[PDB]
């Protein structure tokens, strides 16, 4: 049920972070090869084989693509014009639909952390790096 | 649709609002740059104003120096209206998606929700010149009924009451750049004709 | 009947509002206000908002008694019950608790349990040794504490928002005004 | 007919799924009703893609259902339902969104393709990827949009061309694409396509640079290399930058202009010396372990430039270097006048002025 990687995209092409669970040990882990499913995850929000719908208030989640043995799910929150796309490979996945909610879960308690995360008053205006430190402390508090 | 989550008080927030001006005035008045009061502290003294004086300060105020106080209550403002804003996202309305192309679809966000969290009503009006230019209206502004004018002295009055109108400002300057971008936006009066204030955006 | 009762009793008949999304943010922006314009120093932060503090509490006092019709106080036994059991729950819904007080009863302490003026803050690195964050709060128990004839003195302790300790603040007696009646 | 198929379908399927026993069978029982399905959704124009999500889920759930390393082949068999898929999906000569739907399903391919081979023509197996990889790139770039598929595309089709022996680089000759995928935004396909083009220009032996434009240096993998070098983790890759400084010195080729972001000098104040006025001592911090330059940082006043404080060696290796930085020929009679105008250039056969 834990993630492989996580990703959370702004309005323009730029990634506020893309953090992976486990940085401490090497363990045949490949930014690389998460990097590049998180280039074409912004690509395929254009793509006509899916859509958002906007007639529930509540925003959707989807299921883009597989590649890997790894599948990936997009939550383009509709107003703020965030992306947001979280990673998980089949062995963690159980193939059933009771599992769907829990993901939709996972959506929104890193989209509350997000939103508490940028909140905070004291730090100043401008994309600094205690953004990016505050969002990996909180992500290794969800995440061991 | 009745959500009972926690609360506080609305006057200690309403008096916070009115006291966050003098607190303007204080930290442009005092920059600590090189009648007044004192006080005891432990091997430690400050000394202070008290709140009308200083909006009385700013009735003597230099002219360049009150349009230097007036960019702090519209940036404390925008700092407080696209975190209102940020917030408000929870709430996942289904108007707008970005950019905002339909700006009276957000016109009709704003007046619904937010003055209806910020001041517990709804924008009783607003009316539509299509260039942009949109007309807000008010009876009564919520922070400035308990500003109580003096006997027969309106015309200071007028101008000791609009300096806390720059805090609005703020907020729909706020809730418009967290969706994007900066254009032209100012104040009016609007004397009321039933028994406060309108706005103009772009 | 009690002042359990009556503090209880008042959020039946007080306009209310919501305490996150509003009230946090506005103490979290004049703080920030305060930071950038004094290029983030940690000590006259805390003077400034001990002012404003000050102010609000000398403006706030008024509110509190023509709400609750109340006698004056004259002990740290009246004020440590009025204080905890209906002052911060009419104003902030919340309870703190008292302890540590000295021999002669001329102190205690007031730990507080679910501060709402810093939600999930987590102030930074340089700020979180030489820097106290609700000093709005030390502001009004100067001030409101000031018009009922009393001379005080509070401070804050330690928070947990960098320390492990509880957020308590500390309080003197700092003797009892005297009324001045006659014309001289 | 349409609506009312597609909601019996799924009831049916529920209905049919809330049996336990036989979920072997149930596939063919799965079959029959993507079948009846896609009988109804014969003419669709981008709803038939979406019948491929149909089927793409269902790829999915079907590959839900299998769980085994020989399930592999049976994935095989889904390559099959891919391959008469694409059999079902090839009726259309040209359009943009069934150009999309066919690189999708060529993508599929490839990965199922790719997870087959590699669990044990080794050398046709990169020509067969690069085939299809060529196919899936032109199919993609043959679109109105997705040009940061291509591009990822691209790399991998240069990549491949790097898993053998090859001088010619399509990513080190595309410093263009380097630049637009490393000026901004992306910290880790930057660092592994400039190392590629490192090793690349490592395994050149040429001096025949980029026809595309006048760049035509032996300098280009230093200038690629600094920003390499900016965009490097930390002092443990300290090593290549400090060889590819080495080779920028032994292969000098002098003129370059650096932003200096790699190095941290901080000033103080004004003071005098014994027969000129050694003002404006300064502390410097830096990245590489060996430097040494004429840094001159330079003032100017209302209609004049001092240029001084310049020290000819330098011998500091540390952050915070306090160089003295003296300052002979002081103009207007050592006026206050002269703001701040700093180039700061260390030059050490290459300028860096920040």
């Amino acid at each position: 049920l834990r993630p492989c990687f996580v990703s959370l995209i702004d309005e323009s092409d730029k990634p506020i972070l893309i953090y992976v669970p486990n940085e401490a040990e090497n363990e045949m882990n490949d930014v690389l090869k998460y990097n590049v499913l998180s280039n074409i995850s912004l690509d395929y929000f254009e793509s006509a084989l899916v859509e958002w719908h906007s007639l529930d208030s509540k925003p959707l989640l989807k299921s883009i693509f597989q590649l890997e043995g790894v599948s990936v799910f997009a939550m383009l929150i509709k107003q703020t014009g965030l992306k947001i796309v979280i990673g998980f490979e089949q062995k963690s996945l159980s193939g059933a639909d009771d599992e769907f909610e829990a993901i939709n879960q996972i959506f929104e308690t890193v989209r509350k952390i997000y939103i508490r995360v940028k909140c905070n008053p004291l730090l100043v205006s401008g994309d600094e790096k205690s953004i990016i430190k505050s969002l990996e402390r909180k992500f290794d508090e969800l995440f061991i | 649709f009745e959500n009972s989550l926690p609360k506080v008080s609305q006057s200690v927030y309403q008096m916070l609002l009115n006291e966050m001006v003098p607190l303007a005035m204080g930290i442009e008045r005092q920059i600590s740059g090189d009648i007044k009061r004192l006080k005891i502290e432990e091997h430690h003294t400050v000394d202070i104003i008290r709140s009308h004086n200083l909006i009385h300060e700013l009735y003597k105020a230099d002219e360049e120096e009150k349009e230097k106080v007036l960019a702090r209550l519209r940036n404390i403002g925008f700092q407080i209206g696209l975190k209102l804003s940020e917030l408000l996202i929870f709430s996942n309305n289904p108007n707008l998606k970005f950019k905002e192309m339909d700006l009276l679809l957000i016109m009709k966000f704003i007046c619904r929700d937010v003055w209806k969290q910020i001041f517990g009503k709804q924008i009783d009006n607003l009316k539509t010149n299509h260039r942009g230019t949109f007309y807000l209206l008010d009876y009564d502004y919520r922070p400035i009924q308990s500003f109580s004018l003096e006997e027969d002295a309106k015309n200071e009055e007028l101008k000791m009451i609009e300096p806390f109108l720059e805090i609005p400002v703020g907020i729909i300057r706020g809730v418009l750049s967290s969706l994007g971008y900066s254009s032209e936006e100012v104040i009016c009066l609007a004397s009321f004709i039933d028994r406060g204030v309108s706005f103009h955006v772009q | 009947r009690s002042l359990k009762a009556m503090g209880e009793e008042i959020w039946k008949n007080k306009t209310e509002k919501i305490n996150t999304e509003l009230f946090t943010l506005t103490y979290g922006s004049i703080v920030a206000q305060l930071c950038q314009d004094y290029e983030r120093d940690f000590n006259k932060v805390n003077d400034h908002l001990y002012s404003m503090g000050y102010n609000i509490g000398c403006r706030l006092i008024e509110d509190f008694l023509a709400r609750t019709a109340l006698p004056r106080c004259e002990n740290l036994v009246k004020t440590s019950e009025v204080l905890s059991k209906c002052a911060f729950k009419i104003f902030l819904n919340i309870t703190p608790n008292i302890t540590n007080w000295s021999h002669n009863k001329d102190t205690f302490s007031l730990i507080l349990d679910e501060n709402p003026l810093a939600d999930f803050v987590e102030l930074p690195m340089d700020a979180m040794k030489s820097l106290w964050y609700s000093n709005i709060l030390c502001g009004v128990l100067k001030g409101s504490l000031e018009m009922v004839q009393l001379d005080c003195d509070v401070w804050f302790v330690s928070d947990i928002l960098r320390g492990d300790s509880q957020t308590e603040i500390k309080v003197k007696l700092n003797r009892i005004l005297k009324d001045e009646i006659p014309i001289g | 007919p349409f609506e009312s198929s597609s909601k019996s379908d799924e009831s049916l399927g529920s209905i049919i799924i809330e049996g336990t026993l036989d979920k072997f069978q149930l596939h063919k029982y799965f079959f029959i009703r993507r079948l009846r399905l896609l009988k109804l959704e014969d003419q669709t124009l981008t709803a038939f893609v979406g019948a491929f999500q149909l089927i793409k889920n269902f790829i999915e759930s079907i590959s839900i259902e299998y769980r085994k390393s020989v399930r592999l082949l049976e994935f095989k068999h889904y390559f099959i339902t891919s391959m008469l898929s694409y059999f079902e999906f090839e009726n259309v000569s040209n359009p943009l969104l069934c150009e999309i739907k066919a690189e999708l399903l060529m993508l599929k391919r490839d990965n199922w393709v790719q997870g087959v081979m590699a669990t044990s023509e080794t050398v046709f197996q990169e020509n067969f990827l690069t085939l299809t990889k060529e196919i899936l790139s032109l199919f993609n770039k043959c679109e109105g949009k997705r040009q940061r598929i291509v591009d990822i595309l691209s790399i991998e089709i240069g990549l491949l061309y790097y898993q053998g022996k090859k001088y010619e680089e399509a990513v080190s000759l595309f410093l263009s694409c380097y630049e637009y995928y490393t000026q901004t935004n992306w910290n880790s396909i930057g660092l592994k396509i400039l190392q590629v083009f490192i090793d690349s220009l490592s395994h050149c032996p040429k001096l025949d640079v980029l026809q595309i434009d006048g760049e035509s240096v032996s300098a280009s993998a230093v200038l690629t290399n600094a920003f390499l070098n900016i965009l490097k983790l930390c002092k443990d890759n300290d090593s290549k930058e400090i060889w590819w400084k080495k080779f920028m010195d032994l292969q000098m080729k002098v003129h370059l202009a650096r932003a200096n972001v790699s190095a941290i000098e901080v000033n103080l104040k004004s003071y005098g010396f014994p027969e000129d006025i050694s003002t404006k001592t300064m502390r410097l911090s830096l990245k590489n372990m060996g430097g040494d330059v004429i840094v001159f940082g330079a003032s100017d006043f209302l209609l004049k430039k001092g240029e001084n404080k310049l020290i000819l060696e330098c011998r500091d290796i540390m952050y915070g270097e306090f160089s003295l930085l003296s300052f002979e020929i002081i103009v207007e009679g050592i006026t206050f006048v002269k703001e701040f105008p700093e180039n700061q250039d260390e030059f050490i056969v290459v300028p860096e002025i920040y």
